[PDB]
């Protein structure tokens, strides 16, 4: 029950509409939500919304958040979706295919600590 | 950035 930003300031059919949308005009991408766990001991992440690669993966993605946020890179980083932190090297496209919501989006959240 | 949606590459 993670609250996510664009969840809580949108209502379920702008979201599908506009997650429909842009699978139908990057078939090879998909959309994504990453938002710091609140609370988590971590820099934030300004940029909320990207549509990444398929293929791009997950440890991938992390090496592009690090960067962005400054991470000491002494400093862990996990991703959760619906409360499970997927393998480094999954893709995107396939933990989107697995976790993405009914308004076809994927919501991450990252926190340094895993438990 | 599509529609406020960052686009990344690799």
């Amino acid at each position: 029950s993670m609250k996510f930003q664009y969840k809580e300031d949108h209502p379920f059919e702008y979201r599908k509409k506009e997650g429909e949308k842009i699978r139908k005009k990057y078939p090879d991408r998909v959309p994504v939500i990453v938002e710091k766990a609140p609370k988590a001991r971590v820099p934030d992440l300004d940029k909320r919304k990207y549509l990444v690669p398929s293929d791009l993966t997950v440890g991938q993605f992390y090496f592009l958040i690090r960067k962005r946020i400054h991470l000491r890179p002494e400093d862990a980083l996990f991703f959760f979706v619906n409360n499970t932190i997927p393998p480094t090297s999954a893709t995107m496209g396939q933990l989107y295919e697995d976790n993405h919501e009914e308004d076809y989006f994927l919501y991450v959240a990252y926190s340094d600590e895993s438990v | 950035e599509d529609e406020d949606f960052e686009i990344l590459s690799l």
